[PDB]
């Protein structure tokens, strides 16, 4: 279930829309995506973010 | 950082947001790539790519392709190919020997190799290590302890 | 260091506050200026001289 | 094969001080808010926030160094070389694993550390199968009842002398252990070239220490004199397992222990060598105390 | 209309600067800086 | 004879991670720091904005 | 309770630790806050949309229910809009004091 972000948006408001809690639901988020962390907190305007499924 | 923080803040807290996270390199993704390494943790990665011999005096540039190519080296050390580019350092490659060129069926020995290597950067030295350094690329009694050099 | 200010930008930071807290009506001569650590040649208002 | 795990730690990010991080964070603070910093600024509870930044970060550069260590094979711990063995074909093998003789007394065993790191050493030693000098070394540890092994050759060309030594005990080892190495090399080698297999290719000559050794007026003197052969008698079994020399050095430093101070050494003359073919066994030691 | 607006455009250390350092810290409004030139006696500053 | 790559135990370096468990303990590294000056535990705090 | 004050760091624990959290809670949006996105208001949501009658039952329930979440030390007595200036909307908030 890939999303694609904005230049302003950010993980744990993104993943609220998503899910619907952030109780283990942010790191797992961290956890399957490949050099997410190691891009800007701020995410760019076309960065791809997998969000996995059963939080 | 200070945008991280909500909207409504004070300039105490927007500059507290600029300092108490307070970031830092993560420096482990240049540890296994031998082209990115610092050169004070160099020996460590030479270790576990089983690179048999090394020499703290070289260039770096002269020390990063001694480790990068270490597999290729190892992974076929009969061939010819191998041994072009065991001597790295010493730029050198003009000719290597065959069985043909001498007539009478070979040496007593069953023609062990006296190869060529030329070296015009270094004059000084350069002679004591070319037997022992050619030693790991050479088999246990394929090869026998002759050997030809060239200044 | 200490350096002198002129005190003129530091009085007109206090017209634009109490524009924004207490109105363009209020005088801004009893507020507090953030900046300072000093004053060259100290005035006296001891309590009710 | 010399283990890098026994070295001084590497530090691959600094590791700074709970106090220089302090004051690296304060000068930072006063930048951004120059020009609205005030005596008042500075309170109580504004401080202690600043006492636990400088103390996360000392967590984190704690945080960086302690995953760098078990990233290389330099300091790497168990259930951990299994990611690093995967990327040089090293799989963990059964040495008599968990059958239940007795079903509550389980038995299961693996391999240990600082043996499995070393066939990861050897792991590029296997890729060339035109035999180099490492490949007839590196495919013989295979088996688990030995030692090591060296290579050498002195006679006429495609005669290869490998050294077949064994640490089990009191020196000779079977000559049916001795049938393994060629069940363990026979598609590995060449085939033009022909080796010989000797198990004592120079000869066994007993030795001996006897040391003198003093300690300080003060702990108790039975568990200090046995902390030295905690050190030594894993220190003679690694002797030829590569193969090299003993010096009248190796019979001082491994005997210092925490209590120490001054040694003695009397049972060489003149120390002795101990080239890549010649190699000896040492059959019984007694080290005691001076005083 | 900010504290980092003004050091975009006059540079940290002028003496525009430093007003504009003097207003931003006790209050937030707009400022409408022209900015001069540093004239090289102290009576032909007066004239710019 | 490769080893299959998801017959491997899951290794030491990689952690689980919690907000929970890195929160709480910020709280209980600055309330004990603090010696009982500081006792509102509200969100609407400006300490546990930071 | 006792709490640090927002400006100047200092300690202050009845009077503007009570009227920091208040004003600050009518201008902080939902989902500002860190892994918190329950906290804060729709006051901020409310801005453009139109006064009716049925908008000033929302504010007095936004104001009730954001600050009834995340603030029970303050009991609030009446939000009565008192004047339509000129699209600005003057609501009138007092506030009991506790402590």
């Amino acid at each position: 279930t890939t999303c694609r972000t904005a230049d302003g948006d950010m993980l744990d408001s993104l993943c609220y829309h998503v899910y619907g809690h952030l109780l283990g639901c942010v790191e797992a988020t961290l956890d399957a995506n490949p050099g997410l962390a190691d891009e800007q907190q701020p995410f760019r305007a076309g960065l791809l973010i997998s969000f996995p499924d059963m939080p | 950082s200070s945008r991280l923080l909500p909207p409504n803040r004070s300039s105490l807290e927007r500059s507290l947001g600029d300092v108490l996270p307070a970031e830092l390199p993560v420096p482990l993704r240049e540890l296994h790539d031998p082209a990115r390494c610092e050169a004070a943790l160099l020996p460590y990665l030479a270790w576990t790519r089983s690179v048999d011999r090394w020499d703290p005096d070289w260039s770096d540039e002269a020390k990063r392709n001694a480790v990068a190519t270490s597999f290729v080296l190892h992974q076929r050390k009969g061939t010819l190919t191998a041994l072009r580019q065991v001597v790295e350092p010493i730029g050198a490659l003009s000719e290597v020997t065959e069985w043909w060129q001498r007539s009478p069926t070979g040496v007593p020995g069953t023609f062990e190799i006296t190869v060529d290597v030329s070296d015009r950067g270094i004059d000084e030295g350069t002679v004591l290590e070319l037997e022992r350094l050619l030693d790991d690329v050479r088999p246990v009694s394929r090869h026998l302890t002759r050997l030809d050099l060239r200044i | 260091a200490a350096r002198n200010a002129p005190a003129s930008a530091y009085a007109a930071g206090l017209f634009a506050w109490t524009d924004a807290e207490y109105g363009f009506w209020s005088s801004p001569s009893n507020k507090e200026i953030k900046g300072v650590t000093g004053t060259s040649r100290p005035v006296e208002f001891l309590d009710g001289d | 094969i010399i283990d890098l795990s026994q070295l001084p730690e590497p530090e691959v990010i600094e590791n700074l001080d709970f106090e220089t991080i302090y004051q690296e964070l304060l000068g930072d603070f006063r930048e951004a808010m120059a020009g609205e910093w005030t005596a008042e600024v500075e309170s109580d509870p504004v401080l202690k926030l600043l006492q636990l930044a400088a103390y996360r970060e000392l967590l984190l550069r704690a945080r960086i160094n302690d995953a760098a260590r078990a990233v290389m094979l330099a300091y790497a711990s168990g259930a951990d070389l299994d990611q690093i063995g995967a990327g040089f074909n090293v799989q963990r093998l059964l040495i008599r694993p968990a059958q239940p003789e007795a079903v509550p007394p389980v038995e299961a065993q693996y391999e240990s550390d600082k043996s499995l790191r070393n066939r990861i050493q050897l792991a590029f030693e296997q890729l060339s199968v035109a035999g180099p000098r490492n490949a007839y070394i590196a495919h013989a540890l295979g088996a688990d009842g030995r030692v090591a092994d060296a290579s050498a050759t002195s006679p006429a060309p495609c005669e290869v002398l490998i050294s077949v030594l064994g640490v089990e005990g009191n020196g000779q080892a079977p000559e049916a252990v001795l049938q393994a190495v060629r069940l363990a090399l026979n598609a590995e080698d060449v085939r033009p070239v022909a080796d010989r297999v000797t198990v004592r290719s120079a000869g066994i000559v007993p030795y001996q220490v006897k040391a003198q050794l003093y300690l300080f007026p003060g702990p108790e003197a039975e568990l200090i004199r046995a902390a030295a052969e905690a050190s030594l008698r894993d220190y003679i079994s690694a002797q030829r397992r590569l193969g090299r020399d003993i010096r009248r050095s190796a019979l001082f430093a491994t005997l210092h222990v925490e209590g120490v101070q001054r040694v003695e050494l009397q049972e060489p003359a003149a120390d002795v060598v101990l080239d890549e073919t010649q190699a000896a066994y040492c059959t019984g030691y007694a080290i005691t105390l001076g005083g | 209309t900010s504290k980092k607006d003004a050091a975009a455009a006059f540079g940290i250390g002028s003496s525009i600067y430093l007003a504009c350092e003097a207003i931003y810290n006790r209050a937030q409004a707009v400022i409408v800086a022209v900015g001069v030139e540093t004239a090289e006696t102290p009576e032909a500053q007066a004239s710019a | 004879m490769i080893i299959d790559l998801s017959q491997l135990p899951e290794p030491e370096v990689i952690e689980n991670l919690d907000f929970e468990t890195i929160y709480q303990e910020l709280l209980g590294d600055f309330r004990e720091a603090m010696a009982g000056e500081w006792t509102a535990e509200v969100e609407s705090d400006p300490v546990l904005k930071l | 309770m006792i709490g640090m004050d927002r400006r100047s760091g200092l300690p202050l624990s009845g009077l503007a630790h009570l009227k920091q959290s208040v004003e600050d809670i009518l201008t902080t949006p939902l989902g500002s806050r860190r892994m918190r996105p329950e906290y804060g208001s729709k006051l901020r949501r409310m801005v453009d949309m139109p006064v009716s009658e049925g908008w000033k039952s929302a504010v007095q329930a936004e104001v009730a229910r954001s600050l009834g979440r995340w603030e029970p030390r303050i009991g609030l007595s009446a939000v009565r809009v008192v004047a339509v200036v000129d699209g600005r909307v003057d609501l009138l908030l007092s506030g009991v004091f506790e402590g």
